[PDB]
C-alpha cells in the first residue's frame, strides 16, 4: 500500500523493440508500383481535383488558364437510368 | 499600426439543449490534472493541499 | 523437497533443445533415400537418459520424469514433438521446425504500443506526437 | 462495418479518390440503403457533384443499386469490396510473377478504370509499350490478347453483368465467352479482374510454403500439385478437396521430378499420419483417395499467427503458457504451474497480463444457486475465434495510424519540396540548352544542408511506412480467411 505524487508518462518505455522487416526484390518492386499507383490515381480524371474555385475579380491573364476538360463517358446506357447529368 | 475588429459582447439566447454520453478518450481531452495520489491531506507544518 | 533452479533449469532446457537439433543434423546429413527410416531416427527418452548421464551437471535429480517434463516444457514452446508408442510404452521425440514465419502485423510499432485505447488523433496521444513512431522512423 | 474500417476507408477514397465523393462514399457506409434525394439533403452537397461522385464509384463496381417500392433507386456501399485496395500491388506482383510484363499491365488498368473493354486495354497496353522501345516500335496485338486468353480460361478476368423502366435491371449469366477479335467495335461487354481467385491463389502458396518450411521440401511439390488439379473443380467455400487417387497423381507430377510409386505412397502416407492433418486418406486394402483438409489448416494458421503476436508482444515463456492452456482446455490456476515450471509470482502476473487484454476468458463453475466468488470454481480456457476478431480489429486501426503519420510529415515540408522541385525544372531545361557548372554551383550551394537533408528522412520514413503497411495488411488477409470460412449463410 503505497502512493504515487508523480503522474506516470504518457509514454511508458515499451517492453521490447519492434521487429525489422522482410526484403525482396519484389518488395521493392511492390513499394515502386504502390507510389507510382498512386500518383498515377491521383492524375487521374476520376480523381476529383477540382472542388470549386472561386475568383473575385477577372484579370487580362487568360492565356496560361487552358485545362483541359475531358470527362470519361459515363456510359448511361449501362448506368441507372434516372442519374442523368 | 492598426487595431482589429472585435465583438463587443456576445449575447445569444438557448435554442435547445440535446443529450449524450462521452467516451473515455474525450473524458481525458476534456480533463486538466490526474490525480493518482489517495493522501487527501499533507503531513507538513499546516493543512496544504 | 522439490527444487527449483530456474537458471540451471533452462540451461539444461537449452542443452537438450541443442541436442535433439544435433541428432536431427545427423539423420539429414545421413539421408538414406528411404526416408521412413529418416523420420524415425528419433532420440527416445532412454537415450537422452545417456545424455543425461554424459553431461555432468548435478546427479540430484531422478531421469525419467525430469527430462519427460522438460520436453513437455519444449512441447509448451513449440519446438519439438512427442509420440508415444505401445509394444511396454516408448516415447520418441522429434524436432519440429516453426510453420510460418513471424507475421508482419507485430513489426509496425503499433502492435508493441500499450497505449492504444487513448491513442487518437486530435488531441492527446496520437500517431502524429508518437515517441515510438519517431524512434522507429530514426532507426 | 465499424468505426476502425470506416476511418481506414475514408482515407482510403481520399487520397486514392477526391474529397466530394469520398465524403458521399462515407456517408454511404454509415446508411445502408438510401435514396438519392435523401442523401443529396442530409450530406449537404450539391446534386451536380452528388451525381459525380455516384458515378465515380459507379465506375469502380464499388456501389451497387437495386429497385424499391415504387420505382425508387436504392444505392449501397459495400466496406469489404473498399478494403481491398491495399493488396493491388500484391496483385499485380502474383500476375508478373507466373506472367510477364504483358498481364501485369493488362490488369493494372483493369483496377484502375473497373469496367473497360478488352479493345481499350489492348489499345492502352500496345500504345504503351510501342511508346518504350526506341527502335523497334512493333508490338503484335495477338500475343496482347494470347494472355487475356490466358487469364480468360484460368478464371482471373470474368465479363461483369452485360446489359438485357425507371431504371434497368442488370443481369449475371453463365456466358463468359470471348468473342473473336478484329485487330488493325465490340461493345456492350466489360471485363473486370476477379478476386477471390487471386484469394485462393494465395491461400494455396500460404498452405505449400507453411508446409513447406514445416516439415519437407518435396511434399510441398506433391500438394502443391494435389491444389492444381483442383483448380476447376473445386470453390472456396467447399471444405473438402474432390477426391483424388495416388495413380492419377503420378501421371501429373513436375517435369525434373523423378519419385517413383511406392516411395510417393510412402510420402502420401507420412502426410496422413501426421499430427497437422492437412491430407486425410479414405482407402481400403486395394487403393483409396486422398482429401486435402482447408479448414482445419486454416484454423492451425491463425492459431501459428495468435502465438507468433503473443510472443513478439509477450514474450516466448508467455507463449509457452498460452499453448499449455491451449492444449489442456479449462485448466485451473494453481494446477497451471505443476505443469510450466515457472515461478508462481511473475506467472500469476503474466496470467493476469494476458487476461486483462482480451487474450483468454476465464469460465465460472459455481456450486450454488448465489454466484458466491468465494465459493466457486474459476477456469482458464482460450477462444480462437474471438482472439482472431479482436486482432483484426487492432490491425485496421494500426493500418489507419501508419497512413496517418505518413500523411502527416509531407504537410509541414510541402511548400519545401515543391520549392526543392521547381528549382529542379530550372535546371533540367538548362542543360538541354548548355550545360554551365556555373549554374550548377548555384543550385550546389543554393540548397542548404538542413534544406537537402528533410528529403533524405522523408523518403525513407515514407519507404518505411509504406512496407510496413503490406506486411500488415497480409496479416488481415491471413486472418480474414478463417473467419468467413466458419461464417455459414443461413
Ligand atoms: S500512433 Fe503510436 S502510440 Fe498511437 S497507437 Fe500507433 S504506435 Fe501506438
Amino acid at each position: 500500500p503505497d502512493v504515487v505524487l508523480k503522474p506516470p508518462p504518457l509514454f511508458p518505455d515499451t517492453d521490447y523493440k519492434p521487429v525489422p522487416l522482410k526484403t525482396g526484390e519484389g518488395e521493392e518492386y511492390m513499394l515502386a508500383l504502390k507510389q507510382e499507383l498512386r500518383e498515377t490515381m491521383k492524375r487521374m480524371p476520376y480523381f476529383i481535383e477540382t472542388p470549386e474555385e472561386r475568383q473575385d475579380i477577372e484579370r487580362y491573364s487568360k492565356r496560361y488558364m487552358k485545362v483541359y476538360k475531358e470527362e470519361w463517358i459515363p456510359d448511361w446506357r449501362r448506368l441507372p437510368r434516372e442519374m442523368m447529368p | 499600426v492598426k487595431e482589429q475588429f472585435r465583438e463587443t459582447d456576445v449575447a445569444k439566447k438557448i435554442s435547445h439543449i440535446c443529450f449524450g454520453m462521452k467516451s473515455p478518450e474525450e473524458m481525458r481531452q476534456q480533463a486538466h490534472i490526474q490525480v493518482v495520489s489517495k493522501n487527501l491531506y499533507s503531513q507538513d507544518n499546516q493543512h496544504a493541499p | 523437497d522439490q527444487d527449483f533452479e530456474s537458471e540451471f533449469v533452462e540451461v539444461l532446457n537449452q542443452q537438450c533443445f541443442k541436442f535433439l537439433q544435433s541428432k536431427a543434423e545427423t539423420a539429414r546429413e545421413s539421408k538414406q533415400n528411404p526416408m521412413i527410416q529418416r523420420n524415425s531416427s528419433f532420440a527416445s527418452s532412454h537415450e537422452v537418459w545417456k545424455y543425461i548421464c554424459e553431461l555432468g551437471i548435478s546427479k540430484v535429480e531422478l531421469s525419467m520424469e525430469d527430462i519427460e517434463t522438460i520436453l513437455n516444457t519444449l512441447i509448451y514452446d513449440g519446438k519439438v514433438e512427442m509420440t508415444i508408442i505401445a509394444a511396454g510404452h516408448m516415447k520418441l521425440y522429434r524436432a519440429v521446425n516453426p510453420i510460418i514465419p513471424p507475421t508482419g502485423l507485430v513489426r509496425a510499432p503499433c502492435g508493441l504500443c500499450p497505449v492504444f485505447d487513448d491513442c487518437h488523433e486530435g488531441g492527446e496521444i496520437s500517431p502524429s506526437n508518437c515517441i515510438y513512431m519517431t524512434e522507429w522512423l530514426e532507426f | 462495418m465499424t468505426q476502425a474500417e470506416i476511418k481506414l476507408c475514408s482515407l482510403l477514397l481520399q487520397e486514392h479518390f477526391g474529397e466530394i465523393v469520398e465524403k458521399i462514399g462515407v456517408h454511404l457506409i454509415r446508411t445502408g440503403s438510401q435514396p438519392l434525394r435523401v442523401i443529396a439533403h442530409d450530406t449537404g452537397t450539391s446534386l451536380d457533384q452528388v451525381k459525380k461522385a455516384l458515378c465515380v464509384l459507379v465506375q469502380h463496381n464499388l456501389v451497387s443499386y437495386q429497385v424499391h417500392k415504387r420505382g425508387v433507386v436504392e444505392y449501397e456501399a459495400q466496406c469489404s469490396r473498399v478494403l481491398r485496395m491495399l493488396r493491388y500491388p500484391r496483385y499485380i506482383y502474383t500476375t508478373k510473377t507466373l506472367y510477364s510484363d504483358t498481364g501485369e499491365l493488362i490488369v493494372e488498368e483493369l483496377l484502375l478504370n473497373g469496367k473497360l473493354t478488352m479493345s481499350a486495354v489492348v489499345k492502352k497496353v500496345a500504345d504503351r509499350l510501342t511508346e518504350t522501345m526506341e527502335d523497334g516500335k512493333t508490338m503484335d496485338y495477338a500475343e496482347v490478347s494470347n494472355t487475356f486468353v490466358r487469364l480468360a480460361d484460368t478464371h482471373f478476368v470474368q465479363r461483369c453483368p452485360s446489359v438485357p423502366a425507371p431504371t434497368l435491371v442488370i443481369n449475371e449469366k453463365d456466358m463468359y465467352l470471348v468473342p473473336k477479335l478484329s485487330l488493325i467495335p465490340d461493345d456492350g461487354i466489360y471485363w473486370q479482374a476477379n478476386l477471390d481467385r487471386f484469394h485462393q491463389h494465395f491461400r494455396d502458396q500460404a498452405i505449400v510454403s507453411a508446409v513447406a518450411n514445416r516439415m519437407d521440401q518435396t511434399s510441398s511439390e506433391i500438394v502443391r500439385t494435389m491444389l492444381r488439379m483442383s483448380e476447376i473443380t473445386t470453390s472456396s467455400s467447399a471444405p473438402f478437396t474432390q477426391p483424388l487417387s495416388s495413380n492419377e497423381i503420378f501421371r501429373s507430377l513436375p517435369v525434373g521430378y523423378n519419385i517413383s510409386k511406392q516411395v510417393l505412397d510412402q510420402y502420401l502416407t507420412l502426410l496422413a499420419d501426421d499430427p497437422l492433418e492437412f491430407v486425410g486418406k479414405s482407402g481400403d486394402s486395394g487403393g483409396g483417395m486422398y482429401v486435402i483438409n482447408l479448414h482445419k489448416a486454416l484454423a492451425s494458421l491463425a492459431t501459428a499467427t495468435l502465438e507468433s503476436v503473443v510472443q513478439e508482444r509477450f514474450g516466448s515463456r508467455c507463449a509457452r503458457i498460452f499453448r499449455l492452456v491451449l492444449q489442456k482446455k479449462h485448466i485451473e490456476q494453481k494446477q497451471v504451474e505443476d505443469f510450466a515450471m515457472i515461478p508462481a509470482k511473475e506467472a500469476k502476473d503474466m496470467l493476469y497480463k494476458m487476461l486483462s487484454e482480451n487474450f483468454m476468458s476465464l469460465q465460472e463453475i459455481p456450486k450454488t444457486p448465489d454466484h458466491a466468488p468465494s465459493r466457486t470454481f474459476y477456469l482458464y480456457t482460450v477462444n480462437i475465434l474471438s482472439a482472431a476478431r479482436m486482432l483484426l480489429h487492432r490491425c485496421y486501426k494500426s493500418i489507419a495510424n501508419l497512413i496517418e503519420r505518413r500523411q502527416f510529415e509531407t504537410k509541414e515540408n510541402k511548400r519545401l519540396l515543391e520549392k526543392s522541385q521547381r528549382v529542379e525544372a530550372i535546371i533540367a531545361s538548362m542543360q538541354a540548352t548548355g550545360a554551365e557548372e556555373a549554374q550548377l554551383q548555384e543550385i550546389e550551394e543554393m540548397i542548404t544542408a538542413p534544406e537537402r537533408q528533410q528529403l533524405e528522412t522523408l523518403k525513407r520514413n515514407v519507404n518505411k511506412l509504406d512496407a510496413s503497411e503490406i506486411q500488415v495488411d497480409e496479416t488481415i488477409f491471413l486472418l480474414e480467411s478463417y473467419i468467413e470460412c466458419t461464417m455459414k449463410r443461413q
